[PDB]
RNA sequence: GGCCUCCGAACG
């Protein structure tokens, strides 16, 4: 479980998505 | 219900508003009495317009569906845990049936809450994880997502999942207080590889699609009702071009004929409502009944962009799909797409073998019909295998491989088919000697171990040449034109390979050159010259290639041979045959030259032509013992060949010590029929062999195409004509015979006597059917009128007796007429 | 075949992913160059309006994708311009489309900015194109845009006096014309500016 | 590892505005590292724990 | 600024 977002279990579903930030989540903070 | 019953009451207090109305919930705040920024629209917000002011009064942000939740989990809980062993096809049929149903009206809904999103991935993570578990495999690397989805006959489940997602997880528990954010959502779909599946949410319509298709359609079927109540009616093909279709309360469903005309004014929401609640089950219906409302769900760009994004030709290249169409290149356009749902099966419900061998065909066809499953080598507890007496690479599911492959395979007569393109070369190979100047050619000694080993190398044949062949470096056989060095020594020969594995990832160059430098590097077994040429071919597409070194006489000698051979081989005609019959959908072509009218004609000329009825090798008497069981005791039987023109029939009889031991007696009779009449072919000299075989069963044209590889000569044709050799058998032939016959043993027969002497060999031949059919309803009554005068007699030697012309005529008229009767 | 498989894939991602902003991560997670910037948004709007239906999903990764560079909002001004020569050449029922996209875009203003200018065509020379979307995008426009709050406060924008049909005062057939045509279309008190001075 | 004590979810709408502040300071995006290394700014199951070395 | 659970053998 990363800073503010994981899944306590990796193996409770599919994969553990490597997510990022998305290039929209840089849009909306600026 | 009280503390079980939930309220909302908005007041100056409260910021927003909310409700459960309906199913999930409600909730909406005004634009004016929100403090922070202004309206955000985005995915799961809905617009609220004021139509008295014309403008956007209020933002509303709804809710997901708890109790649908937990239905639609429920409900794939006791889907798929409710359904046992059968074909995966209608599994996912009714999986993403269903799953769709919960996915007809979502929107704002469902797409506003992640925790009902993520519900979907344990969903399909389960749905495809329970074929694996069906196949006896669960590992990623065997199913990517090209098994997991693809419409109509493309070779998939036609299961539709939003899997490739990743929901708007942000900031955790802070951001659960703070409910404001966007970052690091999810994780993705199951398994995919530099590519996205469809959705089925982004290819809906949301709710303000049937607010605003409702609002402007209903305002052009307003008007245009108005204006043709006003002027004169004009009802016509404007309305179709009107966009029926748009909006819940389509022109095109009021417009129809039982619709309008039809049914009924008070809806269908009784028994919507009411039958959801009554017979054996619910369904699906979130709305109305087909008849009152429809134009929602519409695959389109669904099942076509799905076939867009999915490889197509391309991903047919890398399943299995274009691997059994080689020969067949006409099918790539889905001809006759499958078929044999009901086959031969009683009704539905029966016995619990015959439900498990029913659901095990279509379990084979979609297990078989993924090679790389069992092919494409993956990583962990992935194991070598031998096969059969042929060759393996890769493990997998025992039913598939085994079971499916060596159905497809048949019997070790692939050792033949590799031992029949070898001999196909050698016999292809004439000029060759004259050509290349070849002073000695000899075929080696075809082990049955050399071409079932695939680490080692294999001996086709040997040959010879003037001086040696010309060449330099032994390349494969697509490489270009380059400079050929002489290089003589002493001779060349020849050598060929097959591989039936490797469906994806193949390559002929890399492992056919690097094979021959591999297996010719060490010492394992050489069968030509250190300068020679290696041939190696890939049962995988119809893939042929040669390793060795290519003379300016031999490359494109064996390149053409290839050619043609390749085109189409003994070994390729049972690699469609077999291949196809094991497929059991699509068929393109049908048979030819099956026997019809012609062939009656041709029968009697100067060329072959044999008929061959085996229904009566396998006889058995049926005596019910006094406990009350059945005793079945098979007796001998008999194999029949006769000749048309000539009358010769052949006699193979068959006896219970070769039916001792077996089981499936009908099958067996199949095979062992077809294998004795291939070995009588090889027994009666090229010119004794036949060059058309006629037979009155399917059964033994299988069979008989499965056996005479090694003769392309032959042609194999079927004919429904009705031939009664069990009553001539009995009579007086096999009656006495058949019923003294102690043991296998041939005797040539003439069962025209003198007719050929006396008349042609056609009217022998119709003369001789009619009889027939004659020799069974009368044989009863032919054993009463073919002696029509006291001092008529059969002579030792012949089948019929003595009679006058006029008399046989009679004999005609009678017995044709009784074949009018019956 | 760069425009036609980043097309393939664009449109592959476009009817996928629900919720297109967050799909957003997946079009900037392509790393297209600059030169596939241009032809992303043209395209871009090719498969906003290739739905059978108006989508504010279109609407959402327009805003977002043109806001989040300033090449992006200048492919937005750029792409928009172009799209004002579409007229007659525009479908009819994409022209649906277009004006709620553009009358999305239009609602948030970020990245448009000469937009209004480039409207408003000619008393008497019109495409109906322009005239029936424009009059669809200022109905829906003028809903969600907060109408009195964006005519009020695109007099002072500046933005009737760089658009030429816009123009009260001294063209009479602009002003008045512009009267009849927006008195026509609903605007009802929006013309008095144009009707006084004409 | 795995969630080791934690069940699923244990919270409350009281504890976790008197915790927590709707309106509070925002100067870091509650940086993972700061709280591994410092017990004290992660306060949520601090049970069986080796940890604080502090520098090198 | 990164985090990639996956992973099969018999019997029945």
């Amino acid at each position: 479980m990363y800073n503010g977002i994981g899944l306590p279990t990796p193996r409770g579903s599919g994969t553990n998505g490597y997510v990022q930030r998305n290039l929209s989540l840089v849009r909306g903070r600026r | 219900q009280w503390e079980n019953s939930f309220v909302s009451v908005y007041s100056k207090d409260n910021p927003n508003l909310l409700f459960n109305m309906c199913g999930f919930e409600c909730r909406i705040l005004p634009k004016c009495r929100t403090s922070y920024e202004e309206f955000t629209h985005k995915d799961g917000v809905w617009n609220l317009q004021n139509e008295v002011t014309k403008e956007r009064t209020a933002q509303c942000f709804l809710r997901v569906d708890d109790e649908s939740m937990q239905r639609f989990h429920n409900r794939v809980r006791q889907i798929l845990m409710a359904s046992g062993s059968t074909t995966f096809t209608k599994i996912v049929n009714k999986w993403n049936t269903a799953l769709i149903g919960l996915m007809t009206y979502f929107r704002e809904a469902v797409v506003n809450t992640q925790e009902l999103l993520d519900l979907l991935v344990k969903c399909e993570n389960k749905i495809q994880t329970r074929i694996k578990i069906g196949l006896n495999s669960k590992m990623p690397s065997r199913f990517p997502p090209v098994v997991f989805y693809t419409p109509k006959e493309l070779g998939g489940l036609g299961m539709l999942s939003m899997g490739h997602v990743l929901i708007p997880q942000s900031d955790l528990r802070w951001s659960k207080q703070t409910d404001v954010g966007i970052t690091h959502f999810r994780s993705g779909m199951s398994h995919e590889e530099d590519q996205l599946i469809p959705n089925l949410y982004r290819y809906i319509q949301p709710w303000e699609s049937e607010f605003i298709d409702s609002q402007r359609v209903w305002a052009e079927y307003a008007l245009k009702r108005q204006e043709a109540i006003a002027q004169n009616r004009r009802l016509t093909l404007e309305d179709l071009e009107d966009s029926w279709d748009r909006g819940i309360p389509r022109i095109n469903t009021l417009f129809q004929k039982d619709r309008h005309t039809l049914a009924y004014d008070k809806g269908w929401r009784v028994r919507t409502d009411f039958k959801q609640y009554q017979v054996l089950k619910q369904n699906p219906f979130w709305w109305t009944h087909q008849r009152h409302d429809g134009k929602l769900w519409n695959l389109n760009n669904y099942r076509t962009d799905m076939i867009q994004a999915l490889g197509g030709v391309e991903g047919i290249l890398e399943h299995t799909l274009f691997k059994g169409t080689y020969f067949p290149t006409w099918e790539g356009l889905f001809w006759e797409k499958a078929s044999g749902f009901e086959e031969s099966m009683k009704w539905k419900k029966l016995t619990n073998a015959q439900r498990s061998g029913l659901n095990q065909i279509p379990n084979r066809r979609f297990t078989l019909w993924w090679s790389p499953t069992i092919n494409r080598a993956n990583v962990y507890v992935g194991f070598q295998v031998q096969l059969d007496l042929t060759g393996i690479f890769m493990h997998g599911k025992i039913p598939t491989l085994k079971i499916s492959l060596i159905q497809i395979f048949r019997a070790h007569l692939w050792q033949k088919i590799h031992e029949s393109i070898v001999m196909d070369l050698c016999q292809v190979f004439d000029q060759e000697l004259d050509a290349l100047e070849i002073e000695t050619v000899q075929k080696e000694t075809i082990h049955p171990r050399k071409s079932y080993k695939m680490n080692s190398s294999c001996a086709d044949i040997l040959l010879f040449a003037s001086y040696k062949w010309n060449v330099s470096r032994p390349s494969l056989l697509a490489d270009s034109k380059d400079v050929m060095d002489s290089t003589t020594t002493q001779k060349y020969w020849i050598d060929i390979q097959l591989r039936w594995g490797d469906y994806d990832s193949h390559d002929i160059e890399r492992y056919a050159r690097a094979k021959f430098l591999d297996y010719t590097t060490d010492n394992m077994s050489i069968y030509p010259s250190p300068t020679g040429v290696l041939i190696a071919i890939d049962l995988a597409y119809n893939l042929h290639s040669a390793y060795g070194n290519w003379f300016p006489g031999s490359k494109p000698l064996i390149q053409q041979a290839m050619a043609k051979i390749m085109k189409a081989n003994p070994a390729l005609y049972v690699l469609r045959e077999r291949i196809r019959k094991g497929l059991q959908l699509y068929s393109s072509e049908p048979t030819e030259p099956y026997l019809s009218s012609q062939n009656y004609g041709e029968l009697f000329s100067n060329q072959i032509i044999w008929f061959v009825d085996d229904t009566n090798v396998y006889r058995v008497t049926i005596h019910k013992t006094f406990e009350g069981n059945l005793t079945t005791k098979p007796i001998n039987g008999a194999i029949f060949i006769f000749n048309p023109r000539t009358g010769q029939l052949f006699l193979k009889i068959i006896h219970t010590s070769v039916w001792a031991g077996q089981k499936r007696l009908g099958q067996l009779a199949k095979w062992k029929t077809a294998e004795e009449v291939a070995a009588l072919i090889r027994s009666l000299p090229v010119e004794e062999q036949p060059k058309q075989i006629i037979v009155t069963r399917k059964g033994m044209l299988d069979p008989l195409e499965v056996h005479l590889l090694d003769f392309p000569n032959i042609v194999i044709k079927g004919s429904e004509l009705q031939l009664p050799f069990q009553a001539c058998l009995k009579v007086e032939k096999f009656g006495d015979l058949i019923l003294k016959a102690t043991e296998p043993q041939m005797v040539l027969f003439n069962l025209y006597d003198d007719w050929l002497k006396t008349i042609s060999s056609y009217t022998a031949f119709s003369r001789l059917i009619l009889i027939l059919r004659a020799l069974h309803v009368n044989n009863d009554r032919a054993k009463v009128i073919l002696k029509p005068d006291k001092t008529t007699i059969t002579e030792p030697h012949h089948i019929w007796p003595t009679l006058t012309d006029e008399e046989w005529i009679k004999v005609e008229v009678q017995l044709k007429d009784l074949i009018l009767a019956d | 075949i760069n425009l036609v498989s980043f097309r393939r894939t664009i449109y592959l991602a476009i009817q996928s992913s629900l919720d297109f902003e967050e799909c957003a991560h997946k079009l900037l997670k392509m790393e297209f160059p600059e030169s596939q910037t241009k032809e992303l948004c043209n395209m871009i709007l090719d498969c906003c309006a290739q739905q059978r239906t108006y989508e504010k999903f279109f609407g959402l990764l327009a805003g977002r994708f043109c806001m989040l560079k300033k090449e992006y909002m200048e492919s937005f001004e750029g792409i928009f311009k172009e799209q004002y020569d579409t007229i007659h050449r525009l479908e009819t029922n994409k022209l649906r489309n277009v004006a709620k996209m553009f009358a999305h875009l239009l609602y948030t203003d970020s990245l448009p900015w000469s937009v209004l200018e480039c409207i408003k065509l000619s008393e008497e020379t019109t495409t109906s194109s322009s005239r029936i979307f424009v009059k669809i995008f200022f109905q829906e426009l003028c809903e969600y845009m907060g109408l009195p709050k964006l005519n009020a406060r695109l007099k002072d924008e500046t933005l009737q006096p760089f658009f030429e049909g816009l123009l009260p005062r001294d063209n009479p057939r602009n002003t008045r014309f512009a009267i009849n045509f927006f008195t026509s279309i609903g605007l009802g008190g929006l013309t008095d500016e144009l009707r006084e001075h004409l | 590892f795995e969630p080791l004590v934690r069940d699923i979810n244990l919270q409350d709408e009281d504890w976790n505005e008197f915790n927590d502040i709707n309106k509070i300071i925002i100067r870091q995006p509650i940086r993972t590292e700061y709280k591994i290394a410092f017990p004290y700014l992660y306060n949520n199951l601090p049970h069986h724990v080796h940890l604080t070395w502090y520098h090198t």
